[PDB]
């Protein structure tokens, strides 16, 4: 987000006296040759340096910022960069025109937490989760304490699947996304109909249903035993998704052999 | 009716600065 | 820009060149002259001059 304003204007000096006085490594016969003109503009630089005015390049390489990560929309930059330059045009001094360049050189090196906002999803996911988990019942569930296995397992598989698995709070009931596509947007306020079944040996509707499926993957002989249906299901999902896995290859192997075909004595 | 000529690895007006009748400039 | 420099040349070189003819011979249908082309030095005449 500087280098794009490095990359949008200031079309060096070093690199003009490391040519002029001919220390270049390709091609040192290169500025002897040109005009007596450009000769006589470029030696006069690297002799007496001409100042500068970076105001402008750094405030670009604020606003590049803010459009970035999401405050003034990208049609906007026309109008808050005017209206930025003019407010630093006029209280400008070396208070501010150095409390920019601070701001400048941080707000490209501060974007470890963004990057971790999207690398642990500790924006929608965990917090959300982890507010969540503090909207259910007391975790002493009556039934069993395999409670617990299964609380944990959507907490791995929201801290795993980094790809959105945003958890909103769209009104009173907790919804979990499985992508940013949310085409298996599963209700999680509505899983206070496994503070059921947490414990025995079709009562569940496929919404409850669908979480088990969402999960199953991230779960091993944690949810146990024959804690009933519970357990089987979650282990009955997990025999399900790979045999869905081995049924995807065939798919596709059969179809690259060559209608209903295959999907008919795959399914 | 037969022409040749050569004279043909491309062309300079040299850059660090560009070309040549003018563009625009009595 | 132009060139500078290395194409041209401040010693004086001349534009136009009379020769006037050195020898005249001649005849009825025919004509005869032989000038003495000098192309200098360090010049580079192109005969379509």
């Amino acid at each position: 987000p500087a280098m794009l304003a490095a990359l949008q204007s200031q079309p060096d000096w070093a690199a003009a006296m490391d040519r002029i006085l001919a220390l270049t490594t390709r091609n040192p016969e290169a500025f002897r040759q040109q005009p007596q003109a450009n000769r006589f503009s470029a030696i006069l630089e690297a002799v007496v340096p001409s100042r500068t005015n970076p105001t402008h390049e750094k405030v670009l390489a604020i606003v590049n910022a803010l459009t970035e990560s999401k405050a003034i929309r990208k049609d906007e930059a026309g109008l808050i960069y005017n209206a930025l330059l003019e407010r630093v045009a006029r209280y400008n001094s070396t208070n501010v025109q150095a409390n920019l360049d601070r701001l400048t050189t941080d707000v490209r090196e501060a974007v470890a937490q963004r990057e971790r906002f999207m690398h642990d999803t500790n924006l929608g996911s965990q917090v959300a989760l982890n507010a969540f988990l503090s909207t259910l019942p007391a975790n002493v569930p009556r039934g069993q304490e395999d409670y617990v296995s299964f609380i944990s397992a959507l907490r791995l598989l929201v801290a795993e699947v980094p790809q959105s698995e945003v958890y909103q709070s769209g009104p009173d009931y907790f919804f979990q996304t499985s992508r940013q596509g949310l085409q298996t947007v599963n209700l999680t306020q509505a899983f206070k109909n496994l503070q059921g079944m947490w414990g025995v040996r079709s009562l569940l509707t496929p919404n409850t249903r669908l979480l088990l499926l969402l999960i199953a993957p991230f779960t091993n002989s944690s949810t146990i035993s024959r804690d009933s249906y519970l357990g089987h299901l979650i282990t009955l999902y997990r025999e399900a998704i790979g045999q869905t896995q081995v049924d995807e290859q065939t798919f596709q192997e059969i179809t690259s052999v060559s209608d209903t075909g295959s999907l008919e004595a795959t399914l | 009716p037969r022409h040749g000529s050569r004279p043909f690895m491309g062309t300079w007006n040299e850059i660090g600065t560009s070309q040549l009748n003018g563009g625009a400039f009595s | 820009v132009a060139p500078t420099h290395d194409v041209t040349t401040d010693r004086s070189q001349r534009l136009t060149l009379r020769f006037v003819p050195v020898d005249r011979e001649d005849t009825a249908y025919s004509y005869k002259v032989r000038f003495t082309l000098a192309v200098g030095d360090n010049r580079v005449l192109d005969m379509a001059s």
